[PDB]
C-alpha cells in the first residue's frame, strides 16, 4: 500500500540514482558499475578494486577491497552498519538515501541475537525434499528450518532488500519488498535469502569438482559450505560508516563518511589466499574475510549445511541470476536434476 | 474548421525555435494555438510572438549540474553513431544509454510540476492537437491522458528513435529477468498516476511525426512522416546595414575546437570573403588571422546564407538546415552525437564536407574550404537536397495535413 | 511562388501590432519577409518573432513634444466625425485637418533618414511586394519609386481617406490660387528626389487595402478591398493560472475618464463577475469600489474576451476588433476621433452602447452593462459581426490573394 | 536653382511651421490664425487684438494693436527690423527662422536711401495705359515708372518676399522667389508690390463710393490714396526686435525677442479714429502709423499717386486675392472695365 504519487516520486529517485551510477561508472570509476550489476562476472573489477587497495569512488565513498585493510576496517568499531551521511550529489539528484533506501538501509542494520540451533537435527526434516533448486530446494530449505528453530512468498519479496540498500531495485520490486518486509523476523528474512543463495552455488560448484560430488556423500560437508562463502559470500559488500574520522593508510575517513567492503575481493587476493579463484575444499587459508552484532552468519551457515548434508544422496538447463545484485547475488533459476 | 492546438518544448531556447515557424503558421489559419511549457521558456516564447501557458514550478538545473550532472555531459560526448561500430550496437551499451539519458535528461526536463501541469491544461483547455518537440515527454502524457491527438516536430535527426527501436530489438534476445525499460517504466508509472491509457510507443514517438529534412538524409524508423518545407527561426534576428548589398567577390560564411580559433588564417589562404559570426570580445586574441576575413557577430543566418557559395558550421539545425534549403555546400565541424550523424549522413549524400573537431586539423578546413568552392559536384548535391525540401508542403500546407490527421 | 514581401510600419507599437499576423502568414507560406522601419521599432519587431531591417535614424519626439507638439496633441482631441455635422465638412476646417496632420504627424514619422532608407533597401533587396500600416507614407514612396506593388493593412476604421476624400472633394469649388494639397505637395517633391514616378493617388491609399473589419462597420471610400479574418496580436501574451478554469457566473470584462476610476462600483451594481485590466499600482486609493470585481493587470484579451458575456473598453483596435471576432457585446469608452467613429459604426448596427467619454455619467454605464447582458439584441448584433469575419478569409488565405494581386 | 534634396528639407520646413501656425491657431491664439491667412476679412481678429492691446503669442512674439502702444513702439529705436532670437518651438520644430526665412527677413531690412521722384512727371508716362488690373495695370505702374527714376516677371516671382519672412509659402513659390530676389534694388522689389495693392485696393475703394468716382477726376487725388493707406496699408503687420529689454505698459520685452506691430488694426481704433472701418476721403484724423530708415514709403505713395491721378478719367468679375499674405495683402485677378 502506497499512492501514485509518492510511487511517482520514489520511482524516480531510484531511476535517478541507477542512472547516475551507470553514468559515472561508464565514464572510469569501477565501483558504481558494479552496483548496476548488469554484468554476471564481477571478477575482473575485483582485481582492479584490490590492485588499489582503497580508493573513494565518484560517490563519497570508500572501496576496501585489500584483504589486508579489509580486514582492518571490519574489526575497527568506528565503522558501523548504522544511518551515516547524505552525498552532495544524491540530495542535488533529489534522491536523499533517506527516503529511497530507508527500510532497507534497517535491514543490513538488524541483528537476530537469538539461539541458533545449528544441530544438524534440521537435515533430518530437509532430507525428504529432492524426489528420484532456487525456489523447489533452495528457498524451501530456510522457511521449513526457520518454522523448526516467516511465510515463503512474504520473505521471497524482501529477498531484494539487502541490494537495494546501495542498489536501486524496480519500482514494482522495491514496491513489493517493501509491503513484505515485517527487527529479529526483518534479519531472518534477511539470512533466508543468505541461506538460499549458499544452497545453489554449493550444489554448483560440487557438480562441477569430481572429488566434493560423490565424496560429499561418505561423510555429511561444513568445509564445502566454508569455501562456497569465499568464493561466494552471503554479502559481496559490506556497507560500514564511521561514526569519529579514522586513519586507513595515509587516509582521513570523516564522520558519516560512508565505507564499503569488498568482501569477494578480499576473499581472493593472490597475497593472503593460494589458487584463491580456484574451488579447494581441502585449504589450510581459514582468514576468510565474512558479515557487526549477532549470530545471523552463523544461522545461514547452519541451514545451509544441514541442507548440503540432506542432498549429499543425489549429489553424483541454463543458470539465469538476479540482474541487480552488487551486495547478495542471487539465482532466480536453476535447472534442473 | 478550427482547432486548439498546444505546442510544448521543454524550457530551452535551443529546442522551443523549431516549433516557431508551425505555431505561427496555424494561428494565420485562424487556429488558437497556445505554447505550454515551464516558466523559464516563458520570455522566449512571447519573443517569437507566441503565447506562453506557463504550468508548474521551475527545475535547480544549476545546483543538479555542479553537483551530478557535469559528469553526463562527460558521458554523453562519448558516445558515437555516425560510423555504425558493432561495439555500440551491443546490449550492454544501448541499455546504458537508455538507463542514464531517460532520468538526467528526458525525466530532468518533463518534471513532476510540468507534467501535471500540462494534464491540467489540457483537461481545462480542451487541445483539438498537440504537437510537441521529440524530448518533452510530457506533452505524449498530457494528449494520452485527454486521448487528444499528438505530433511530433523534429529539428535534427531522430538518432534517440534509432537507439531505442535498436534497444527493443534487444530485448528478445536478453532472458525475462534480465529484460528492463527505464522509459518504458517511467512513462507507466506516469499515465497511471493520471489515471491514462496503457502504454503505448505511441507516447514515445508520435502517432506522426513532421521533418523538415529532406527524405534522403532522414533516419529509417518506419514512422508516418509528414515533411515539411524548412523555415528558419532563430530568436531576435536584425539585419545589418552591410548585409543589404549583393556580395562582390564570392563568399564563405564561417560560424564558431583544438585549434585556438587560429584557424582563421587557414580559411584565410582560401580565395573569397569570409564572414566570421565572431564578436570583438571572441576574436580579442587574434592578431595576425584577419585579411579577407569579416568579423561581424551574430547575424540572421537565413539573411546570410542567401549569399553564400560555401558554409562552414558546427553542424547544428538552424545552420543545417537554413544552409541546405539555400543549396549551400557545408563543411560541418562536428562535436556532438546529434550532428556527426547528420555531418556524416549530408557528406554521404556530396552536399559538403564533415570534419569531426577530436581529429580535425587546420590544413583539413583549408583543403575542404577550397574543395566545396571548386568542386561543382557538392553544389550539385547541396542542389538535390535544395530540390527534395522545396518539393514538400510549407507549414502554412502542414497545417490542413495535421486539421486532416487530427480528425482521422 | 517564392516571394520576398516587405512590410513597414511607423515607429510605434501601438501601429505594428496591426501588420504582425500577415507578415507570420506569408512566412509560413515560405516566402522572405523583412519588417523595415526606424531603430526604435527594433525591439518590437524582434519581440513580434520577426526580422527586422532597422533602416536610417532615430526622431527625436521628446524635444519636439515638449516645446512644439504638445498643442497638437489638444488640436487632435477637438475633431470629431460619429456624428456627421455641417461644420466640420467646411473647406476651412478640412484644409485645416490637412496643414497641422501632414507636417506634424505623417511626415513627422516618415521622416527624411528612413524613406531614403527604404529606397535603399528596397532597390537591394527586391521585393516583390509592400504590406504598409495606413500612415506610413515611407513605404509607398519607395515602393513608387522601385515600381513594387504595394497595399494598406488597416486597423481601425479609416477616417484619414474619408476625411482626404471630402477634402478634395471641395477643391475644385475653390479658386485656382486658393488651392493647396499639403500631403500630395510633400509626397511629390519626395518622388522628385528618388526621381520616381509622377504623383498618384496611390500613393496616399494603397493599390489595394487590407481590412479585418467586418463589410458593414467599413467607411465607403471605394477603395480595393481585401477582407481578412482577424487573428489578434497585442506583444508579449502570458495566460494566467486562473484563466485556465470555464467562469462560474456570467463575465463582464472591464478595460480602462471624469468618473475619478470610482466608476468600479457602478459595474459593481452589475449582477456578473467583473474582470478590471487594472494593475495595483492603477487601484492605489480605490477602497471600497471592489466587491465581483476582479483586478488582473494586463492579461492577453484573445484569451479573456472568448470567455465574457460582455465587454467595456477604450475602443482601441485590439479590443474592438478581439471582441468582435468573438461575437461579444461592446461597451465602448471612446476619447480619439478614430474610436468615436468606429463606436459610433457598432452601436448603429446594435452590437452595443456608445459611451463618449466627455458626456459620461456612472449611471450610464451601469445602466448600459445592464443593458448588453440582458438585452438579447446586443448579443445578436454581435453574432452578426463575428459571422461577417468568420466568412472573410484567415490571413493564411489573405497570402494568395495578394501573391495573385500582385501580378495582376 | 537648388537640388532636390535641400528643397525637400526646405519643403518640411516650410511645413512644419505652417502646421504649428495653424494648430495654434486653432486652438485659440489669434495671432497665427492671420498669419495662416485662410480668411480674405481680418477685422474680426483685428478687434480682438487691439481689445487686448499688447498680448505674447503661442510663440514668443509680442503682438501689439492697440494704437496708443502700437505708435509708442514703432517711435522706440530699440525695436528694429533685423535679425532676432530663435524660439525654442521652432528650432525643436526642426525649422530655424534662419533657413527657412532668411532671404526674406533682409529684404524687409532693407532701406531705399535715394532720391525720390514725386514729381508726378511720372503720371505723364502712365497716362496712355488703361484703354477706352491686378497685372495689366497696376504692377504695369512701378515697373514703368521705376524704369523713370527691376524686370517684371523677376519683381513677380519675389513678390511674395515680405509675407514669406512671416509666413511660410509654398514650396514652389518659396523657390521662385530666391531665384528672382536681388540692397536697394531689393528693397525697389519689394515696394514695387507695396505700389502695386495699393492702385489696386484705391481703384477698388472709388469704384464703390459715390463722390471719390467722379471727384477725383475734377482734380487729379494724395487725400484718396492716403485714406486707402489707412483701411489697406502696404504692411499690415510689422516684424520688428528687441535691441535692448523694453517696458511696454508693465511687460518686460527681453533682447532678440520678437514683436509684431498690428498696423491695420492700430489704423481703425474706435477711440484714435472717427468711423474707423468707413471709407472718408476729407477726414481730419491723419494720424495714421505707416512703415524705420529710408524712403520706400514715399516712394509708393508717389507711384500709386501719379497713377491714381493718370486714371482719373476711366474711373467713372470675382475678385481673387492672394491666400497666404498677412503682411502685405495682395490680389491677384481683379476683374473688369
Amino acid at each position: 500500500h502506497m499512492t501514485t504519487t509518492d510511487r511517482a516520486g520514489l520511482g524516480r529517485q531510484l531511476q535517478m540514482i541507477r542512472g547516475l551510477h551507470w553514468g559515472y561508472g561508464s565514464n572510469g570509476d569501477p565501483y558504481p558499475m558494479l552496483l548496476c550489476g548488469h554484468d554476471d562476472d564481477p571478477q575482473r573489477r575485483y582485481r582492479s578494486m584490490r590492485e588499489s587497495g582503497v580508493r573513494r569512488s565518484r560517490t563519497e565513498t570508500w572501496v576496501v577491497a585489500d584483504h589486508a585493510t579489509a580486514r582492518q576496517v571490519l574489526d575497527d568499531p568506528a565503522f558501523t552498519r548504522a544511518t551515516g551521511r547524505t552525498p552532495e550529489w544524491m540530495r542535488a539528484a533529489g534522491a536523499p538515501p533517506a527516503e529511497w533506501a530507508q527500510p532497507f538501509r534497517d535491514v543490513h542494520a538488524a541483528s537476530w541475537e537469538g539461539e541458533v540451533p545449528d544441530v544438524g537435527e534440521l537435515a533430518e526434516s530437509f532430507a525428504g525434499l529432492l524426489p528420484g533448486l532456487v525456489g523447489d530446494f533452495a528457498w524451501q530449505v530456510p522457511v521449513q528450518g526457520m518454522t523448526a528453530v516467516v511465510l515463503r512468498g512474504a520473505a521471497w519479496d524482501a529477498r531484494v532488500s539487502l541490494d537495494a540498500q546501495l542498489s536501486p531495485q524496480q519500482l514494482a520490486v522495491t514496491e513489493a519488498a517493501v509491503a513484505a518486509l515485517p527487527p529479529a523476523l526483518r534479519a531472518l528474512f534477511a539470512g533466508a535469502e543468505m541461506t538460499a543463495n549458499t544452497v545453489v552455488d554449493a550444489v554448483l560448484a560440487v557438480s562441477a569438482e569430481p572429488g566434493l560430488a560423490e565424496r560429499i556423500a561418505d561423510d555429511p560437508a561444513q568445509r564445502t559450505v566454508a569455501e562456497v562463502l569465499r568464493l561466494h559470500p552471503a554479502l559481496h559488500l559490506e556497507r560500514r560508516t564511521a561514526t569519529a574520522e579514522v586513519r586507513l593508510g595515509e587516509h582521513v575517513i570523516g564522520e558519516g563518511e560512508e565505507v564499503v567492503v569488498v568482501v569477494a575481493a578480499a576473499n581472493r587476493d593472490p597475497e593472503v589466499f593460494a589458487e584463491p579463484d580456484r574451488l579447494d575444499v581441502d585449504r589450510p587459508d581459514a582468514d576468510r574475510a565474512l558479515s557487526h552484532p549477532g549470530r545471523l552468519e552463523e544461522l545461514v551457515t547452519a541451514l545451509a549445511t544441514a541442507a548440503l548434508r540432506a542432498a549429499a544422496k543425489a549429489l553424483p538447463g541454463p543458470v539465469v541470476r538476479r540482474r541487480r545484485s552488487p551486495v547478495l547475488r542471487g539465482t532466480n533459476r536453476c535447472p534442473v536434476e | 474548421s478550427h482547432m486548439r492546438v498546444v505546442f510544448s518544448s521543454m524550457a530551452s531556447k535551443s529546442h522551443l525555435f523549431g516549433l516557431v515557424p508551425l505555431a505561427w503558421a496555424f494561428r494565420a489559419a485562424g487556429h488558437e494555438v497556445r505554447v505550454v511549457a515551464s516558466p523559464a521558456l516563458t520570455e522566449d516564447i512571447t519573443a517569437a510572438g507566441l503565447t506562453a501557458v506557463p504550468v508548474g514550478t521551475d527545475v535547480d538545473l544549476v545546483d543538479f549540474m555542479t553537483h551530478a550532472g557535469h559528469d553526463i555531459i562527460d558521458y554523453v560526448r562519448s558516445l558515437d553513431f555516425s560510423e555504425r561500430d558493432p561495439a555500440t550496437l551491443t546490449w550492454e551499451h544501448l541499455l546504458g544509454m537508455q538507463t542514464v539519458l531517460t532520468p538526467t535528461f528526458y525525466a530532468l526536463m518533463s518534471p513532476d510540476t510540468l507534467i501535471e501541469g500540462m494534464v491540467s491544461f489540457c483537461r481545462k483547455w480542451r487541445p483539438d492537437l498537440v504537437i510537441w518537440e521529440p524530448l518533452t515527454f510530457a506533452a505524449p502524457i498530457a494528449a494520452a491522458v485527454t486521448g487528444t491527438p499528438h505530433a511530433r516536430l523534429l529539428w535534427g535527426p531522430d538518432i534517440t528513435t534509432r537507439a531505442r527501436q535498436n534497444f527493443l530489438g534487444l530485448l528478445p534476445d536478453q532472458p525475462e529477468e534480465h529484460r528492463e525499460d527505464p522509459l518504458a517504466e517511467w512513462l507507466t508509472w506516469t499515465l497511471e498516476k493520471y489515471g491514462g491509457p496503457a502504454f503505448d510507443e505511441e507516447v514515445v514517438v508520435g502517432q506522426w511525426t513532421i521533418d523538415p529534412a529532406p527524405a534522403a538524409i532522414r533516419l529509417d524508423t518506419g514512422l508516418k512522416t509528414v515533411g515539411m518545407r524548412y523555415v528558419d527561426y532563430n530568436g531576435p534576428s536584425v539585419v545589418p546595414e552591410w548585409l543589404h548589398d549583393e556580395p562582390e567577390r564570392r563568399r564563405v560564411c564561417l560560424t564558431l575546437q583544438v585549434s585556438i580559433e587560429e584557424l582563421l588564417g587557414a580559411v584565410g589562404d582560401v580565395d573569397a570573403e569570409i564572414i566570421a559570426t565572431f564578436d570583438a570580445q571572441q576574436l580579442e586574441g587574434v592578431a595576425n588571422i584577419p585579411d579577407n576575413v569579416r568579423t561581424v557577430g551574430f547575424v540572421p543566418m537565413h539573411a546570410l546564407l542567401p549569399t553564400c557559395a560555401a558554409t562552414v558550421h558546427h553542424g547544428g539545425p538552424g545552420s543545417w538546415h537554413t544552409a541546405a534549403i539555400h543549396g549551400v555546400p557545408q563543411v560541418i565541424l562536428p562535436d556532438g552525437w546529434d550532428t556527426g550523424v547528420r555531418a556524416q549522413r549530408t557528406q554521404e549524400f556530396g552536399a559538403g564536407i564533415a570534419l569531426p573537431v577530436p581529429e580535425l586539423t587546420p590544413d583539413q578546413l583549408r583543403e575542404s574550404v577550397k574543395r566545396v568552392l571548386d568542386d561543382p559536384a557538392h553544389r550539385a548535391g547541396a542542389a538535390r537536397m535544395r530540390d527534395d525540401m522545396l518539393a514538400e508542403p510549407s507549414p502554412a500546407e502542414v497545417v490542413g495535413i495535421c486539421e486532416e490527421l487530427a480528425a482521422g
